[PDB]
């Protein structure tokens, strides 16, 4: 099935493409924001914890991405497959190699 | 066309088996296993093989291997073959009798001769693996040089594989 | 191949539901992606605490004991846990992590594609 799952304060722009089985979970004190033109690849898990996770415009997230904590993923940045971001941010136009792990 | 299930084969009802697949006697397909031959490409899984939860068997549209019954197959899995959790067997592929494929490892467009032990998080591609050889965990085997220099299965390593499935 | 690119692809789900078999006891605020496979043998159980998320294509298979995912631990897609394992409070497991009879310290983070396997505890 084509569905994703969201929980908490998640706002998604209308032309965002979200793949199946994506989880978009924001804890109570925290929130998720996805700008327009974004693609979230299959199976990706985004989980805001102590504040916001912002996916800005035209960014691409490959399959198996995991974002935890608080983070800004900059305008039109690209995250390789299986990228794992924990309490770390991506500049605009930034790129992560697949299987990369940025963590603080 | 539909798949053929041997009445003496145990195939979980939540496993997904599509297309021209041959499931022999005493073959155990676990829950959440995916076998898909939607190309018109034949698949044969020999007797008493074990496919564990999350395993997956795909086939390319073009390409075949020669089975022990003289037929051409997209995928021929021999007898007593273990394909473990999340492992992938793709495309033109031949596994011998008594082969082991560890967790999340891939066999694609390759020949694995009988009695061989493939470990975890590994890829074997574009090679004819000699019978009875052991690929370590994490290895990436694409040249036939690499194949030729593979360790033979230590009588230790087939114990490890015999622990992974314990039934 | 780039990092984790040799590993198998991550497949879509067929249902919108996951599947448990064995002794599992689930927490009301847990989020389990469709197609996750929680398997516990007769001598075995799976225990998942509060606020856990388990990503697409993951497989938890408890053998010879228990697997315990503690609270706020997170599993990216296709994580595989076989044997007996305790995943610490607040831990994070990259895509296609494999844990075989090995446990994770609270707050510990696993690089995608990681392979952690001990013979038996």
């Amino acid at each position: 099935s084509d569905r994703y799952f969201a929980s908490g304060e998640v706002t998604i722009a209308a032309d965002v493409v979200i793949a199946p089985g994506v989880l978009l979970i924001a804890e109570a004190d925290s929130r998720i924001e996805i700008a327009s033109g974004v693609c979230i690849g299959l199976g990706s898990v985004i989980h805001a914890r102590g504040g916001a996770i912002i996916i800005q415009a035209g960014a691409l997230l490959a399959a198996g991405v995991l974002i935890v904590g608080q983070s800004i993923v900059g305008r039109q940045a690209c995250l390789g497959a299986s990228t794992t971001l924990v309490n770390t941010s991506i500049e605009a136009g930034g790129v992560t190699a697949p299987g990369s792990l940025l963590s603080a | 066309a539909e798949p053929y299930i041997d009445p003496a084969a145990q195939v979980h009802a939540i496993a997904s088996i599509i297309g021209d697949v041959r499931i022999a006697a005493g073959v155990r397909v676990a829950a959440g296993v995916s076998i898909r031959a939607d190309e018109g490409a034949p698949f044969q899984v020999g007797k008493e093989s074990i496919l564990q939860e999350g395993a997956v068997i795909h086939g390319l549209e073009y390409g075949r291997v020669l089975g022990d019954d003289q037929a051409d197959y997209s995928v021929w899995i021999g007898q007593r073959v273990a394909i473990t959790h999340k492992a992938l067997i793709h495309g033109p592929a031949y596994l011998g009798d008594d082969c082991f494929v560890g967790f999340r490892s891939t066999v694609f467009n390759a020949r694995v001769g009988a009695g061989s032990v493939i470990m975890m998080h590994a890829l074997v591609q574009d090679v004819e693996i000699p019978p009875g050889r052991y690929v370590p965990s994490g290895a990436i085997i694409t040249t036939q040089q690499q194949a030729d220099r593979l360790p033979e299965v230590r009588p230790e390593d087939r114990e490890f594989a015999r622990h992974i499935i314990g039934s």
